[PDB]
Order: structure tokens, then C-alpha cells, then sequence
């Protein structure tokens, strides 16, 4: 079992603008920090008593020469003469004994001994793959929901799917209905899907786990899919907790024969993936999300129920939501009373949540460039006009419909 | 890379390990002081001065070796040497012309806050040597 | 200077002394210990000197370690195979800023 | 910027690791290692 | 003396040696090569040895045990 992240430094800096309340609340973290590391300054400081002046320890220094070589341990023999093998397959079979706790005995389980008596040390290393352990993250990014806006189904589906799960399950233990494990977002890029996997890895009282789909492509043949196999096992490993897979049109793709015989190997990634997800055994009390442009694209054999219990679309704001977006990033910013986002909104269509974070941002540089800090709504005007230029579409399609 | 080793028995481990009465003998073996692999396995062990045994009638011995035999100093031809001089010379005077502008740059620079190439005391001894010859050459014979 | 000269012979005297080994630090714990995996032989567990402080050591740093007593020698940056090649900073093109076109 | 700078110098000043684990408790090692295992420690080799 | 010190100098890099290929360079006297062997170790370079002609990987030969750049 494990615990969390451990971000959130006092999300309560209510005011967001220039008020003395704000250089109150952050002159009082700035006294609780102070002290907690005067706290700790002086903690050692306190009762010179350091273990007693040494004791115990000294005989694990002396029985354990200061390197430590690792191997796998094999079949155990009771009298402490376990077969261990190091990385060069130099099984030996050897002693084990010190002041080394023995019922961490396990074959396959990395063990620590000995450099020239290649005797069993005792620490069992508890350690994984690095590329894995790295994956870990626990500073969550930004705010939880507030900043996004207008996706009030899809953030209700995925609140269900996820948070309710693991705050109350009262309704769902007397009901008997097992939460949904794995959803899958898609839509048009750009609609945010990333800013809701933020959003909620910003408030996940459980640890969160971040993934690039094309992240196993691991150059030595096979291999890979034993990645993913010891990446959701540590995920089980640290108690309850959520994967979140980006861009996970990358390892699995309808499926298709070598066709050319390259023999590209993704597809064994993949299938290995899906049995992880679902077959056999039982996954455990672990989440699953995935983020992806195309969903279609994706084998049928990946998405069915019991591996993406949901599939959340992610259209584009229409004028409500759009709207929601649009003020919501410009609240942030200084603007003028003359200034109609909804004059905007209206004007033009098919608009998604990163033009117009693109669009405030254009407006404000051409603001800057005109020397005013000050917005009007003109600056808009050239904005959405200049933003809004690579988008060039339309069959001649004018005059017979 | 000789060296001699001398172990100590665990009976006696309580007592000192070697009674030492000298500091500057003492200091002279710890000068050499342990090898890596040394302290790797120095217990059970204690190294002990080693020196060569004193030496005059081979050494002188050896010292007449050398000037005949381990190097050219037979005296009687120990005197290209006009051939390939030539040459030689021609090569260090071009490198050293050319040496010579890094010199001249290091002038040329002011104050602000490789001339080093010396090249001349080789030239110095060969050319010097060759001329020298001549004491043999018109009066040693003939 | 020329007593300066040969002491300065002498103390080249150090390149006697084998090199340290190479190994990526895997991960650092407290008291003073840290895996590391050598790249010819696989990992082991090795204690730290004097010099550096633990907490300097992070995963997937390039520790020059002690080639005989297996301790922690130093730190090495730059643990970037071929990329640096395609980092290219030096070797600074023109000033072509001024005979740009209109 | 010093609530940065403060939650920096205190994540760096925590220092609760101490990942020291692997050894029994001294009740078994109470009459074994002690002087055979270090006493078989040279001798007892290791056979591939 | 002066001059047995730097005879000695000399001869420290005519022994046989073995080839690698040098790393990279961490500070002057000091460095990364990587030998035919594949281990990589961290060993030292005399002072005669020039710069410019170290930066490039290339290929280098190593003191058969201290390993040193010569
Ligand atoms: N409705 C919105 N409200 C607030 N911010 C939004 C909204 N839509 C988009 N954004 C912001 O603009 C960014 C652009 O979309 P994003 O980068 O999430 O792309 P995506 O295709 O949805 O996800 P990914 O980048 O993982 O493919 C969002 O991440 C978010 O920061």
C-alpha cells in the first residue's frame, strides 16, 4: 500500500487581485513555512542523545561490506543456503544470514548480498523499473474545476466515474453496483480534454499516474509489454489511484495484420494491455482514463465495456459554453466597458476553449503594441481576425444547396 | 612493484599490533602507506620495510655497464652526423620561424590586465656538437 | 620558480592513481547509500563519501565512483549521448540581422 | 516568491527518508550472529 | 632532477597501451572515456596533451591501468 500527492499549498487566494487581503494570506504561509523549517532547523538540535552515541548498527556496518551487490533469488534452502543468481547468471548457492529479518523469501524477488562472500545482506530491495518510478507526480498542476467552465455533463460523468467512487460508496454498496473503471475522452483537439485530465489530477485524494501513449516502443525486441505489466502493477501497489493515458491512439489501432511484415511488435504492446486491463484474474481497485483525438480509429477489441465503461465527446462551445470560456479567461485581465464578448461569440462559430485562450492572448499583445494596457474591443476585432486565418475550408459548396 | 608482507596472529590483537620506537622509520613505512587492494585485505597482515642491500662493487660494476654497454658510449666510435644535420637544422628553423609569430602577436597585444617555445637550446647542443667535431676531424687523425 | 617547477613534476605523480568507474545513480536513500548500475556489470548498492552531500544525488545523475572501495568519487553533468550533437549552440551564424530582406 | 522559496528550503530540509530496512530484530541474532557467522564468515565458501 | 621528472613524464605514455574512446571532457586534468572494453571510466589527462584535439570524441588510447588519457 502508499498514500498521495502532496501539492496544494492553501488554494484559498480569494481575492486574485491587487488587496491587502492577499499580501495577508500569503504573509501568513510565508509564517508557517518559516517556522516549520525552524521547527525542523532545531528539531535535531534538541536532546544530543544521537541513538544513544551508536549501537546495533554498527554490526550491520561491519557484516555487510560497503558494496552491495543484487540478484534474483531462487528456490530457498532452510538452512539459509538459498540459490541466488547475480546479473550474469552466476547462480550460487549461499548463506543468508546476519542481523537480516528472513520472511521476505520470495523467488523472483530481487535480494542484496554480499561483493566478494556474495552472502544474502538483508535489505530486500523494494525498487522498479526507474522509468516507471519516474511517471509518479505529486504537484498537482493548477485549479481543480473552476478555471474550466461549461462542461457540466462531462465533468458530471467523470466526477461519477472517478471521485464519487472513492468518497461515498454507500449507494453504491447497498445497490451493488461497481463503479465504471474505464472512460475514454475524444473530440477535436484542442476542446480541453488535457485541461480536465489537470483538473482532476489537481483534486484526487488518491496518487495520479501519467502516461504519453507512444512511451513503449522500447527499442529491444519484447520487452514493452512487460513495461505496462509492472507499470499497473505498482499502480495497484499504491493503494487506490487513477491512470491517465494521453494520445492513446498510438498503441493500439484497429488491429491490422503485419501486412509489409515489419513485424512493428506494437500490436503484442497492445494486446498485452488489454488483457492487463481486462482478462483473468481481477484488476483490482485501480481507475483508468484515456485521452485520444480520433476515437474510431482505435480497435474495437480495446474499447468495449468492462475496459472504457465510458466514452465522453468533447464538442465544440456553441454560444453558452463558448461564452463561459471566453469570460473565465478574461476575467484574469484588465478589460474595457466597451468591450462585447458576446458580440464576438456570436459572430463566429466552430471556436474551441485553445483559440480562445489564443485569441485573449493575441488581443492582449496587440494592446501591448498599440502602448495601451488597456483593451478596446477593435483590439478583438484584429485579434480574432488575425488568429483565425490558417482555417481555410469550403467546397464550392455557395450556390447549389 | 616487489613488495613484502608479514602477518599478525589473533592471539595477541589486544596488545599493540606493531611496538613501535622510532618516529622516523615509523613515518618512512607509513610513506609508502597501503594499496587500495592493501586495504582491501590488509589485516592479518602488517608490511615491512623493504631497501636494497648496500651495493659498491656492483654498483660500480653496473655504472661501467652503462657507459659501454646500456648506452652509446664506447669512446672509441663514439664520434648522418653530417648528413642528415642539414635536414634537422632545416626543419627547426622553419618551425621556429614559425613559432615566431605567436611571439610577435604577444607584443603586438597592450596591457589588458605562447611565446614560450624555447627550440634553441637543441639547436644550441647539436649544432655546437657538430662544429666540435672538427677536433676530430683535422687533428684526433691524421 | 624552478623548485616550483619540479615539485609541480612530482605531484603529476597522481596519474598513477587508477580512474573511477561511470555508473548512473538509480536512486539515492538516506544514510548515506545509493544504487547505482554500473554499465558493464549490472547494479549494486554502494556508500557515499564526504565530499557531497546525499541530497545532491538525484535519480539519473552520472557519479564518478571509486574504482577500488566502490564509494562515491563525484558528479558528472551532460549524460546526453548523441543529442548534444543536434544542440548546435556554439557556432553562431551571421549577424544577418541587419541584411535581412523587406 | 519567498512562499517558493520557503516551501523549497523546507521539502529539501525534511529529510524523513531513512529507507533502512533489511535487518531482524535483535532477538534472533541474539545468540546467532555473533561470532560463528563471522567465525564461518571467511571459511564457510560459496560453491556456483 | 628537473630533467629525470621530465624524462619520467615522457616515458609514462610509451608503455603498450590500449585503445578506447574518449567522452568527454569534465575539466582540465580530468575526463570520461569510454574503452574497447565498453566500461567508461573517469581517469586524468597530462598536462601535454592539448585541448582542441581532446574536444572531438575521436579516439584515444588509455594507460593500460591508470587508464589516464595520454
Ligand atoms: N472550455 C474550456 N475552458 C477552459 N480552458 C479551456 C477550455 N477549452 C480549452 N481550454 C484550454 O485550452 C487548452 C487547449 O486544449 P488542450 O491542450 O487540452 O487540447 P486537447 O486536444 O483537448 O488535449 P491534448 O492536448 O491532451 O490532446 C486546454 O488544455 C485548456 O488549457
Amino acid at each position: 500500500t502508499k498514500g498521495p500527492d502532496a501539492a496544494s499549498k492553501l488554494p484559498l487566494v480569494t481575492p486574485h487581485t491587487q488587496c491587502r487581503l492577499k499580501l495577508l494570506k500569503l504573509e501568513r504561509i510565508k509564517d508557517y513555512l518559516l517556522m516549520e523549517e525552524e521547527f525542523i532547523r532545531n528539531q535535531e538540535q534538541m536532546k544530543p542523545l544521537e541513538e544513544k552515541q551508536e549501537e546495533e548498527r554498527s554490526k550491520v556496518d561491519d557484516l555487510r561490506g560497503t558494496p552491495m551487490s543484487v540478484g534474483t533469488l531462487e528456490e530457498i534452502i532452510d538452512d539459509n543456503h538459498a540459490i541466488v543468481s547475480t546479473s550474469v547468471g552466476s547462480e550460487h548457492y549461499v548463506s543468508i544470514l546476519s542481523f537480516v529479518d528472513k520472511d521476505l523469501l520470495e523467488p523472483g524477488c530481487s535480494v542484496l548480498l554480499n561483493h566478494k562472500v556474495h552472502a544474502v545482506i538483508g535489505v530486500l530491495m523494494d525498487d522498479t523499473d526507474p522509468l516507471v518510478t519516474v511517471m509518479k507526480v505529486e504537484k498537482a498542476p493548477q485549479e481543480t474545476y473552476a478555471d474550466i467552465g461549461g462542461l457540466d455533463n462531462q465533468i458530471q460523468e467523470i466526477k461519477e466515474s472517478v471521485e464519487l467512487p472513492l468518497t461515498h460508496p454507500e449507494y453504491y454498496e447497498e445497490m451493488g453496483i461497481k463503479p465504471p473503471k474505464g472512460v475514454i475522452l475524444y473530440g477535436p483537439p484542442g476542446t480541453g480534454k488535457t485541461l480536465l485530465a489537470k483538473a482532476v489530477a489537481n483534486q484526487t485524494s488518491a496518487t495520479f499516474l501519467r502516461v504519453v501513449g507512444s512511451e513503449l516502443i522500447q527499442k529491444y525486441l519484447g520487452d514493452g509489454p512487460k513495461l505496462v505489466r509492472e507499470l499497473f502493477r505498482v499502480a495497484e501497489e499504491h493503494a487506490p489511484s487513477i491512470v491517465f493515458i494521453d494520445e492513446i491512439d498510438a498503441i493500439g489501432t484497429k488491429r491490422y495484420d503485419s501486412n509489409s511484415g515489419g513485424e512493428r511488435e506494437i500490436q503484442r504492446t497492445m494486446l498485452e494491455l488489454l488483457n492487463q486491463l481486462d482478462g483473468f484474474d481481477s484488476r483490482g481497485d485501480v481507475k483508468v482514463i484515456m485521452a485520444t483525438n480520433r476515437i474510431e480509429t482505435l480497435d474495437p477489441a480495446l474499447i468495449r465495456p468492462g475496459r472504457i465503461d465510458r466514452k465522453i465527446e468533447f464538442p465544440l462551445p456553441d454560444e453558452k459554453t463558448k461564452k463561459r470560456i471566453f469570460q473565465i479567461h478574461t476575467s484574469r485581465m484588465t478589460l474595457a466597458d466597451d468591450v462585447t464578448l458576446d458580440d464576438l461569440i456570436m459572430a463566429k462559430d466552430d471556436l474551441s476553449g485553445a483559440d480562445i485562450k489564443a485569441i485573449c492572448t493575441e488581443a492582449g499583445l496587440m494592446a501591448l503594441r498599440e502602448r495601451r494596457m488597456k483593451v478596446t474591443n477593435e483590439d478583438f476585432k484584429k485579434s480574432k481576425e488575425n488568429v483565425l486565418y490558417k482555417k481555410q475550408e469550403g467546397t464550392p459548396e455557395g450556390l447549389y444547396l | 612493484v616487489i613488495d613484502a608482507f608479514r602477518l599478525i596472529n589473533a592471539n595477541m590483537m589486544v596488545l599493540g599490533h606493531e611496538p613501535r620506537q622510532t618516529t622516523s622509520n615509523l613515518g618512512h613505512l607509513n610513506k609508502p602507506s597501503i594499496q587500495a587492494l592493501i586495504h582491501g585485505l590488509n589485516r592479518h597482515y602488517y608490511s615491512i620495510t623493504i631497501n636494497y642491500r648496500k651495493n659498491e662493487l656492483e654498483q660500480k660494476m653496473l655504472l661501467n655497464l652503462h657507459k659501454k654497454s646500456w648506452m652509446e658510449g664506447l669512446t672509441l666510435q663514439d664520434y648522418v652526423v653530417k648528413e642528415m644535420l642539414e635536414l634537422a637544422k632545416n626543419y627547426n628553423k622553419a618551425v621556429e620561424e614559425e613559432d615566431k609569430m605567436t611571439p610577435e602577436q604577444l607584443a603586438i597585444k597592450n596591457v589588458g590586465k605562447r611565446h614560450l617555445e624555447e627550440h634553441v637550446d637543441v639547436l644550441m647542443t647539436s649544432n655546437i656538437v657538430q662544429c666540435l667535431a672538427a677536433m676530430l676531424d683535422t687533428v684526433v687523425f691524421k | 620558480l624552478n623548485a616550483k617547477v619540479r615539485l609541480l613534476r612530482e605531484e603529476l605523480q597522481l596519474l598513477q592513481e587508477q580512474g573511477s568507474y561511470v555508473g548512473e545513480v538509480v536512486r539515492a536513500m538516506d544514510k548515506k547509500k545509493v544504487l547505482v548500475k554500473v554499465h558493464p556489470e549490472g547494479k549494486f548498492v554502494v556508500d557515499v563519501d564526504k565530499n557531497i552531500d546525499i541530497n545532491d544525488v538525484t535519480p539519473n545523475c552520472r557519479v564518478a565512483l571509486r574504482n577500488d572501495s566502490y564509494t562515491l568519487h563525484k558528479i558528472l553533468p551532460n549524460k546526453v549521448d548523441p543529442l548534444v550533437s543536434l544542440m548546435m549552440v556554439e557556432k553562431v551564424p551571421d549577424s544577418t540581422y541587419e541584411m535581412i530582406g523587406g | 516568491d519567498d512562499i517558493q522559496q520557503l516551501l523549497k528550503k523546507i521539502n529539501e530540509l525534511t529529510g524523513i527518508k531513512e529507507s533502512d530496512t533489511g535487518l531482524a530484530p535483535p532477538a534472533l541474532w541474539d545468540l546467532a550472529a555473533d561470532k560463528q557467522t563471522l567465525q564461518s564468515e571467511q571459511p564457510l565458501q560459496v560453491a556456483r | 632532477e628537473f630533467l629525470h621528472a621530465q624524462e619520467e613524464v615522457k616515458r609514462i605514455q610509451s608503455i603498450p597501451l590500449v585503445i578506447g574512446q574518449f567522452l568527454e571532457a569534465v575539466d582540465q586534468n580530468t575526463a570520461i572515456v569510454g574503452s574497447t572494453t565498453g566500461s567508461n571510466y573517469y581517469v586524468r589527462i597530462l598536462s601535454t596533451i592539448d585541448r582542441e584535439l581532446l574536444k572531438p570524441n575521436a579516439s584515444v588510447a588509455l594507460h593500460k591501468h591508470s587508464n589516464a588519457l595520454v
